[PDB]
């Protein structure tokens, strides 16, 4: 079972993305901290499907060491991967991410604002709320039906 | 016939409003066998002309048959007990996108072992 | 075709499917007015929309999108990065053959592979000493490519 | 010769428009599709000439690349060059071309038009018959004999 973490380390610079795709995940359900760096270098991974199971993967540790290369992953080419970096900066719950979030709300793919925005909600804070009313009394569209129910629910 | 995109983001807006902490891990299950399923094809692609360990590989393909099929148990079970014609139509449309996933998931496994 | 102004309005739809066939359609029509909208279109946010793009604009013929699709080679994807080398060896433009042949330290084999089968399409005295150093030093597809390339090309 | 090829592609860059002219022309005689997009770059060339010439050479040599660039040939402010720009797509035959060429039905010059019209025969298909009846119904002069005569004879 300790082993299990050096043999998927390994796989993720395998030559096969679905080889560097099978560790990243495996990495996620195990928990290991060892494997809080490795997978914050899969981040850059030229496959999109690695580095977005690396992001949900650094989701699942909660280590904040991940915060701040999960909010550099919100301005990455794929929307899947914004999203899922988006998850895991709301699991992690670190309020270093809640202005790059804010500013992901601008973002031109609907799913992304809608994980960005349900990121914020989990994160909490009085910089969250202040978001929320902004988006409560001039937005529109899911942005607006996920932002009152921000003050119907949380507070 | 239904974007994965459209049929993410109505699942989206059924998780507002609503107490049900499975719909989130049918969202991102749905999302990452999907996914899955791209990357398999490219994978074969990458095979060129068919140009594969046994047991250990074959295990990391083999265990992703039981989880579209669990998946695909999960949303019907889902479409059976909601009475929104909207949430209804939802659900059907994921199971038409996962229903495609599955049969393509088992013919690239084969190729790839 | 006459279809052209609805399928360039529609690569800025909000369903990533709907954006992917209107770049395939916008490739099979032909039309020049296409080809600036699909050159921004390389940097969507959805890399399989990129993908059909790329592809595109190799279609179409134009020489106006091979500066573009030279910069796609350094797209954080690999999928996005083969299906520029495509384009290019598809048109065959001269100023692709040294972006070309620096694709050939690619990572990613798939990347080599379809860099070596562009550089062999476009041709000329520069592509054959990639091809020598690459029947020498090259692996895989690559090396492949580059094999038969002197086999049937002469001097 | 492969030789006599490379020799012509480096003079479509001649300062004499004389050299520009006769290694167009004679790219077209051989037939070597190594010149198709040296002969597209010409098809901007600042002397009307080599234009011409341009457009003529890429319709013997028949390579389906060419087929864009010389459509935006049947808007060039010469007359000679948009006539022969329509006969060699109507030597590609690529179905591309049929739509602009109806468009170029209505040119301003009488010629350009009469071989528009023959490039949309030789192209052939259910949209050029349709074009075809049109000028059948509410042509006059030339253009509605050419049109009455395809009707009569099913091309």
């Amino acid at each position: 079972d300790p082993e299990k973490v050096e043999m998927y380390i390994k796989n993720l610079q395998d030559d096969s993305p679905l080889v560097r795709d099978f560790a990243a995940n495996a990495l996620g359900k195990i928990g290991d901290e060892r494997a809080v760096e490795p997978l914050i270098k899969a981040l850059k991974d030229e496959d999109g499907y690695v580095r977005r199971t690396a992001a949900l993967a650094l989701g699942k540790i909660g280590d904040e060491r991940a915060v701040e290369p999960l909010i550099k992953a919100l301005k990455d080419e794929d929307w899947q991967v914004r999203a899922q970096a988006a998850d895991a900066l709301g699991q992690i719950g670190d309020e270093r991410a809640v202005e790059p979030l804010i500013k992901a709300l601008k973002d031109e793919d609907r799913y992304v604002r809608w994980r960005a925005a349900s990121a914020l909600g989990k994160i909490g804070g009085e910089r969250v709320r202040a978001a929320m009313e902004k988006l409560a009394e001039t937005g529109t569209g899911f942005a607006r039906k996920v932002a009152v129910n921000y003050l119907e629910t949380h507070k | 016939v239904s974007s994965f995109q459209d049929i993410l983001m109505r699942m989206s807006k059924m998780q507002l409003g609503s107490s049900s902490e499975d719909l989130n891990g049918i969202i991102t299950q749905f999302e990452s066998l999907k996914l899955y399923r791209d990357s398999l094809g490219e994978a074969v692609m990458r095979m060129g002309d068919l140009h594969n360990r046994n047991g250990k590989w074959r295990e990391q393909l083999g265990q992703k048959f039981e989880e579209i099929r669990w998946l695909i148990e999960e949303v019907r079970h889902r479409l059976k007990i909601t009475e929104n014609s909207f949430e209804q139509i939802t659900f059907m449309q994921a199971l038409q996108l996962l229903l495609e996933v599955e049969q393509e998931i088992r013919t690239f496994s084969f190729q790839l072992i």
